[PDB]
């Protein structure tokens, strides 16, 4: 019978040769996972002064 | 030596027969066949397999 097996770890599908292997065997979301800035305390209290 | 002579007075020679003969073919059956599972289709990478 033609089976999937699992072509990763080692076991090659029943389709495929000696030669051969799958070619797509994930999916890739492409929205990656990011972390925004700390937030800031001390800065909003001091004033400026020019020079 | 063996030629259909006649003579004038005639009579019961040279008598001649026929043949025939019968030939005969057959038929015969041939077959084969393949088998597969769903996740050999649904996971394979290229579709359009079967």
């Amino acid at each position: 019978m033609l089976n999937y097996n699992a072509p990763t770890d080692g076991q090659k599908s029943s389709i495929d040769g000696a030669n051969s292997d799958q070619m797509q065997t994930f999916f890739w979301l492409k929205k990656a996972i990011i972390t925004a800035r700390k937030e800031q305390y001390f800065m909003p209290l001091a004033s400026v002064t020019n020079m | 030596s063996k030629l259909p002579l006649l003579t004038e007075n005639g009579g019961r020679v040279n008598r001649v027969g026929f043949t025939r003969i019968a030939r005969e073919g057959s038929i015969h059956k041939f077959g084969f066949f393949y088998e597969f599972t769903q996740e050999s289709i649904d996971f394979d990478s290229d579709d359009g397999l079967m």
